[PDB]
């Protein structure tokens, strides 16, 4: 029933006040904890217990952390609107940055914070009857949500062990870019999160710029809508564990489903009616042109195109009133197109879920009301080109050792980069060596 | 996370007064120290900048120190000169001569004690410490010698935390002083050992900015500095507010220097506009960019044109798209390729801050590191030789005892970081 | 529900709408801050003529 | 040439200029109306404001030194010079810069009735988007110096711009200035004294036994001894000024100040709303009789 | 599809004066920049020739060159004059001289960057840019020299724009200098190369105009460039207002020219007719029709009748039925058979649009590409030869640096232009 959330860093809290505010006006707990309701009869309503706990005298708290190295985005989260929502000890602040380097996060500065955030995790986990995982949203290019971060889930997967750990990661755009240091952030980055992380859904800000641009119509994005839009896709995925449906999908299965081999755990995420209002009032909804719009390129929320791969597993979540019949018919017209191929190996390549809560509509959001969608996520070989221009910009640039001396100074030794940029290599020649079609070796 | 701020000679003082008068400003600080700001958000972090006396009152963290009390009469004279504390006011009985030996050896020798002792009482009493800043100028005589001679001190003093220089440098034109080119070489060669980040100015410069940019009929000292004062202020402005994508004094430098020895930067401010061309151009994220840019805004007199950017750095303040920011910083890399190193896949970091400059709807700040600095220091090495190899002014610095060795010492090392920077310039695709 | 979606739309761009003529008119101001610099210094000239 | 207003607006600002019956008018009043800075020169920026005391003496003095005075004739023929000055001018209309360059010069239209100082903005209409948040100034007249001799004190940025000036009595009107509005005019300041941010309440009478006021309008940081008597008579502490028995309060609204409001504001817009809506549309559907969309809990 | 003007010269600059005052009459743009105007389909293609300044305001895309002031002076003190942005305008310290070699040698390549700088700046703001549109003087000095050779540098830097230019050419009648001819010869040679498009008026022709058919007892040159800004409004027309069959300068270019230096047009405006006339004759097509190839009309000495059309092309603004147009045209062509080169089997394009210059009902502008200018040209090639022959003058362009070849050269391909032309007369084949 239940799920902790961990927010680490500058895009894992701003991408949390959008989460919060989703989840809360969703159930329609107040900004104070409140939750007005005017029957007396009728209260047994569990479902805020995914989310939110209540104190003996009725108040609601949410089950998250707010982990960052420099005081301001926290300090504002602490003077804004929630002020009151969240208890202050949640609300974790250090004293200086990782400044954009890996090696103060993880070396020098994180080991002093990681032992607070332990006992953090460990009060949460006290209040708990059936923990079933750890949301994480993290960006892998920054020094402290990459440092930071690879050393939190190594401490907790050896503490809590099997119990799964999904993260939400925004990786370093193939050609958008913020910092210089990007590429030996991500590399390191990945390299921990291989081995670190039950599910890993990969996102890339030029993609949500791309379909911000097509299909809404707002000339001059901000954060605040890629950050919105990504709350709702998050909204999407739990609202099988918060709702009533006709086939539920517990987070489990999508583990168990969506995952061949324990090394391929990372997936591609997208949504369709992404929609206008004006526009919402020219088109009909039905099953099978979402279904249609989820496996267009032009719908991804990562900057690769599956044209260029094979799908190894799809998993369909519908939301709203849907009903199964419509389901079956859309994923066997999709099944009939040329342009979509699996591999020979995997035949009952789908899984569909079906719940009947429609998605809701935010009062400054940008997304249209509509009555349906459909949200997927997919596991598909076109990833590994995402990883090689990773690897050629951590090449051009480690060919001069053109940085390293800030990283070896704060105690790194230059062998790092070398065992993990082989490790990733290795990852690149499995996605080569499981995509090759067995009709050919014989 | 505050910031000590020292200002040395006369440069130095005046520089600094016009800063703590913009800096007072921008948070509201009456002239008697009172707060008199008008949002919550001006004083969340005033600690930043102000120590908190006793019940309201306001000090800034700033040393004065100058060899003839001429100058420091003439800020305490001034009309926010008054919110200084006095203790925090050093100087001796004689002057330099403007002569960096003195400054160093023998008057330097005799204060210096006093000023470590003053950073040290002030830098123990904040909670954190982060760096230094400090304005003084190469060509003088006082503040190259003391000045160079206190940063060697905070260095062996504080190595692991910041320090940041902005310094004024001789223009060859403009000669107010027979031996500049002495002072400027022993400074160079103090800077480059001891310094994380230093910032070189022509006055020649500022007075080209202002005459070809604001077409300013007579110009004076006060406008100078305030140029000098509103990027200084604009550096440290992402420290002091909330903003979209927070930036620090140190992500700039472990962004900007590749290899330690190339820490020297060039400045520009770009929202300057023409006293009588305001109606005419509203301010958006395309006029900023290509203002920041063109080398009429830019403080030195070597123009990029000349080089190559390794890398480079914009603040940002105002609220405003990330989209624009990022896809007009790749639309410049790629439309110029020819001009950037290419052996980085993107040399431009950007930042964005909520908080712009009082009646400026937006404003950004350049820092770039250009191999076209060269130019400036081989000037200077050109002048230097021209007058050792007859000896011209010695006798001076040496009866006050320097071997003539250092001198020698002091132009190879100059022209090492000359070579250095030169070897990187002239690279190409082979 | 999406009629009030639009109407929402509409109150946030005549918010808009105020903001920008806010900042035109600091612009004006600023110009008229430049010309009073300008009138002093004549001033001081004319008194030492 | 002049046109018929334009006569009229010159014989207006003649005959209010003249004292006494007599058909003469000193040079002292010629020197004390005119106001330099509404000249366009020097609006402009482009001359000094002590260069247009010459140009009077110098048009006026060689008749005015010999008949003890200005006649109407001389004065009409002086503003068909000006005309004819203005004809040639680098401005796109012509009659409009004359007419208003007149009103401007000679200090003539409606005034504020303490200290005589021209509104921006008529005083009936609510403050616009800028002047919304700049500070506005104290300022009363002196009386070393008789009104009508335009010196004033001046306290600066005391009075927050959150009332319409429209509401005040008349006689009251003059009280509080914007800092723009104090070109042209002599100011003598005034010393602040250390106080918080606190902000005060200003009262005062209409008739006998009743009592109008606006609430928290002046700032803690006045200080009372400088003030006259009476300025610091109608300057009371709030809640002494609730005290007093039928009083009656002025219309005041708050606006934002948009240099200096953050992005994460965005977040919490319109969420009482939305979710008080919710909260009813749960309970309806847990009451049963919805047919529609209905909540779908546990 | 934005347009760019750029006003050369002090005919240049006249011209462009009035040319703004018609456009911004037109689109209902007060004198102070604010839009004033009352319908939508005025507002909706103010893009084209303004960019928006804040609050309001609207500024004219368009660059003003002089080598002395006077003239600029005299623009900026026109009714108008206040709507032009101040850094538009570019000017020097001292004359062109009057002299060609001057304009193009050694004040040309001295003020030619900051040009070139400014046109870089406005050119690449615009979304999606359109061709370029020059106005400039061939006998006059700055305007011959300086605007070829800013010609030439445009075509290198945007090939694939359109480039389109209006320009008055002296005449053997009334003319105003003496060394006409050497800067008239130079600056063919230069546009044959350089242009797309090229539209040529006689000063003479703009007389007959004001003299014989408005019956004006005392013209001036305000009257000249009226007529000149009537005609070059109305051919961009079509780019900025709905119709029935819209048109653009690249269309008109595709079917006016056979081949790319045939490229050389007259120009021609009916709806001219004087005030007391005006009650006579109420406007239809047929009058259009007649009125617009009426040779008395046409803006050049050379008379239709003594050359061939090649192709010509129509604009029509009003609301009026096509059955009227297409007929007439047919017409026109059959009834006239003998002056339409008979390999193309349809000579005239046309085109309509909705709406009027303001006080017309209907309007039609012509551009024919015909044979007779040739005897233009050779006229002017005339006097040159009786010139040159003598070294009349030559010892100025010769210490400016000019090889005598040159002449040699420009002469020559003057001569192969008129010849190409003559050739393609060819009256009869066999
Ligand atoms: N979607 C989204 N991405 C963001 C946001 N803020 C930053 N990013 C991206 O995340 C990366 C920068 O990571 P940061 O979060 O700033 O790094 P950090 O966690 O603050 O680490 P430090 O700089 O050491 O404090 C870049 O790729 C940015 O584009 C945001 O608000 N939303
Ligand atoms: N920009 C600027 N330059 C200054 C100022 N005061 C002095 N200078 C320059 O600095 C040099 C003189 O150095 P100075 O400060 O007097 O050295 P000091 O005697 O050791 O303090 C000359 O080049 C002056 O032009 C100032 O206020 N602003
Ligand atoms: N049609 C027309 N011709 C002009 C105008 N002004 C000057 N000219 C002619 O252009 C020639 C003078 O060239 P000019 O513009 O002075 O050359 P510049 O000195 O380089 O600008 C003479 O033949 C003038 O008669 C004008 O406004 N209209
Ligand atoms: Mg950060």
């Amino acid at each position: 029933r239940e799920a902790i959330c961990i927010h680490i860093g500058q895009a894992g809290c701003q991408v949390g006040n959008a989460c919060w505010e989703l989840f809360c006006l969703e159930h329609g707990i107040q900004p104070d904890g409140a939750m007005p309701s005017d029957k007396t009869i009728g209260v047994e309503d569990d479902a805020f217990n995914t989310f939110f706990s209540e104190t003996g005298a009725g108040k609601h708290v949410p089950r998250a952390v707010f982990l960052d190295l420099e005081p301001t985005v926290v300090d504002e989260v602490r003077t804004g609107t929630y002020r009151q929502l969240f208890h202050p000890e949640q609300l974790i602040s250090g004293k200086e940055d990782a400044a954009n380097n890996y090696a103060r996060g993880h070396y020098t500065i994180g080991k002093e914070i990681v032992d607070l955030c332990l006992d953090r995790i460990r009060k949460l986990a006290d209040n708990c009857t059936g923990l079933q995982g750890f949301l994480v949203y993290h960006a892998v290019g920054g020094g402290t949500g990459s440092g930071l971060g690879a050393l939190l889930l190594e401490r907790l997967s050896v503490d809590y062990g099997k119990k799964s750990k999904l993260g939400y990661t925004v990786y370093p755009s193939p050609q958008v870019s913020t910092a210089v240091v990007e590429p030996y952030n991500s590399v390191l980055s990945t390299h921990s999160l291989l081995e670190h992380t039950d599910v890993a859904a990969m996102l890339d800000n030029e993609a949500i710029y791309d379909l911000t641009r097509r299909n809404l119509d707002i000339e001059r994005p901000t954060y605040t809508n890629l950050n919105r839009l990504i709350g709702q896709v998050v909204s999407s995925l739990t609202a099988s564990l918060r709702f009533d449906g006709a086939l539920n999908v517990d987070l489990t299965e999508f583990q168990t489903n969506l995952v061949p081999y324990p090394r391929i755990h990372f997936v591609l995420t997208s949504y369709a009616p992404v929609i206008s209002a004006e526009k919402a009032y020219h088109e009909q909804l039905s099953v099978s042109e979402i279904s249609n719009a989820v496996f267009e390129p032009a719908s991804m929320m990562t900057k690769c195109d599956p044209r260029h791969g094979k799908y190894m597993a799809c998993c369909l979540m519908y939301r709203g009133d849907v009903v199964p019949k419509d389901v079956n018919a859309a994923v066997a017209t999709i099944k009939t197109k040329r342009t979509i191929q699996f591999v020979d190996w995997s035949p009952t390549g789908f899984k569909c879920g079906i719940n009947y809560q429609p998605p809701t509509v935010v009062p400054g959001g940008d997304l249209a009301k509509v009555q349906r969608a459909v949200c997927m996520i997919a596991n598909s070989t076109a990833i590994a080109e995402v990883f090689a221009r990773i690897d050629h910009k951590f090449d051009l640039m480690y060919s001069k050792r053109a940085f390293v001396h800030w990283y070896v100074g704060e105690g790194m030794e230059e062998g790092e980069f070398s065992e993990a940029r082989e490790d990733l290599a290795a990852l690149e020649k499995d996605y080569e060596e499981v995509g090759a079609e067995s009709a050919d070796m014989d | 996370r505050e910031i000590v701020c020292v200002q040395a000679g006369q440069c130095g003082n005046q520089i600094g007064s016009k800063f703590w008068e913009v800096i007072s400003d921008e948070h509201g600080v009456d002239p008697t120290g009172t707060y008199q700001g008008d949002s919550d958000l001006q004083l969340e972090r005033i600690n930043v900048y102000f120590d908190e006396a006793t019940g309201g009152r306001y000090v800034p963290r700033s040393v004065l120190i100058d060899l003839e009390p001429g100058t420091m009469d003439s800020v305490r004279a001034g009309p926010y000169g008054q919110i200084f504390r006095p203790d925090n006011f050093i100087f001796g009985q004689s002057g330099a001569g403007n002569n960096w030996a003195k400054g160093h050896y023998t008057e330097g020798a005799e204060l210096i004690d006093s000023v470590l002792d003053v950073c040290c009482k002030e830098a123990e009493s904040c909670d954190c410490l982060q760096g230094f800043q400090i304005c003084h100028s190469l060509g003088g005589g006082t503040g190259s010698g003391m000045g160079t001679l206190l940063i060697s001190k905070l260095r062996e003093q504080y190595p692991d935390r910041i320090m940041m220089t902005f310094s004024i440098i001789p223009s060859p034109k403009v000669s107010d002083t027979v031996v500049e080119p002495y002072n400027t070489t022993l400074s160079v060669h103090q800077l480059v050992e001891n310094s994380d980040e230093s910032m070189c100015i022509d006055n020649e410069a500022l007075y080209d900015i202002c005459f070809r940019t604001l077409k300013l009929t007579t110009p004076t000292f006060g406008d100078l500095n305030h140029l000098v004062s509103a990027v200084v202020s604009g550096v440290t402005c992402c420290l002091r507010f909330p903003g979209q994508l927070n930036s620090d004094l140190r992500k700039l430098a472990v962004n900007l220097v590749p290899f330690p020895r190339l820490h020297f930067f060039m400045m520009g401010f770009a929202p300057l506009t023409s006293r009588g061309s305001q109606q005419y151009r509203g301010l958006s994220v395309p006029e900023l960019t290509q203002q920041m840019f063109d080398a009429k805004n830019m403080m030195q007199a070597a123009d990029p044109r000349h080089g190559r950017y390794l890398t480079a750095s914009a603040l940002f303040r105002g609220r405003m798209s990330t989209k624009e920011v990022d896809e007009q910083m790749l639309n410049v890399q790629n439309k110029n390729s020819s001009y950037f190193i290419e052996w980085i896949p993107n040399n431009i970091k950007s930042s964005v801050c909520d908080i712009p400059p009082k009646g400026l709807k937006m404003a950004v700040t350049f820092i770039g590191n250009n191999t076209c600095i060269q130019e400036m220091f081989r000037r200077v090495g050109e002048q230097f030789t021209l007058m050792f190899r007859r000896k011209a002014f010695l006798h001076w610095y040496t009866g006050e005892g320097m071997d003539e060795m250092e001198f020698t010492e002091a132009e190879s090392n100059m022209n090492d970081l000359v070579s250095e920077y030169q070897q990187y310039q002239d690279a190409t695709i082979e | 529900a999406r009629f009030e979606q639009l109407a929402l739309a509409e109150r946030r761009k005549e918010e808009q709408q105020r903001e920008e003529e806010f900042f035109a008119q600091q612009r004006v101001e600023e110009n008229r801050l430049a010309n009073e610099r300008a009138q002093k210094d004549l001033e001081e000239d004319y008194i030492r003529k | 040439m002049v046109t018929p207003e334009q006569a009229a607006l010159i014989e207006g600002a003649f005959r209010s200029m003249d004292r006494d019956g007599t058909g003469l008018v000193r040079l002292e009043d010629i020197f004390r109306v005119f106001d330099d800075s509404r000249h366009p020169r020097v609006r402009d920026g482009e001359l000094a404001p002590a260069a247009t005391r010459d140009m009077l003496m110098h048009q006026f003095g060689a008749t005015a030194q010999a008949h003890g005075g200005v006649s109407f004739d001389v004065f009409m023929r002086f503003h068909e010079r000006m005309a004819e000055d203005a004809a040639v001018a680098k401005v796109n209309d012509k009659e409009l810069f004359l007419t208003d360059t007149i009103i401007g010069v000679w200090r003539l239209g409606t005034l504020l009735q303490p200290t005589l100082i021209r509104p921006l903005f008529p005083v009936n209409v609510r403050p616009s988007g800028l002047y919304a948040t700049q500070y506005m100034s104290l300022v009363w007249v002196d009386e070393v110096a008789g009104p009508g001799s335009f010196v004033v004190h001046v306290v600066r940025d005391v009075v927050r711009p959150i009332f319409s000036r429209g509401d005040l009595p008349p006689q009251l009107r003059g009280m509080f200035a914007y800092p723009t509005e104090l070109a042209g005019m002599k100011i003598i300041e005034e010393r602040l004294q250390i106080a918080t941010q606190r902000w005060l309440d200003f009262v005062w009478e209409y008739e006998e036994g009743k009592h109008a006021a606006v609430p928290g309008i002046i700032s803690a940081r006045v200080d009372p001894d400088t003030l006259p008597q009476y300025l610091r008579d109608m300057i009371v502490e709030h809640d002494v000024a609730k005290a007093i028995p039928s009083l009656f309060f002025v219309p005041t609204s708050v606006a934002v100040n948009p240099m200096y409001k953050r992005s994460s504001e965005e977040y919490g817009y319109g969420v009482p709303e939305e979710v008080k809506r919710m909260s009813r549309w749960k309970d309806l559907t847990y009451s049963g009789q919805a047919c529609g969309l209905i909540y779908h809990g546990r």
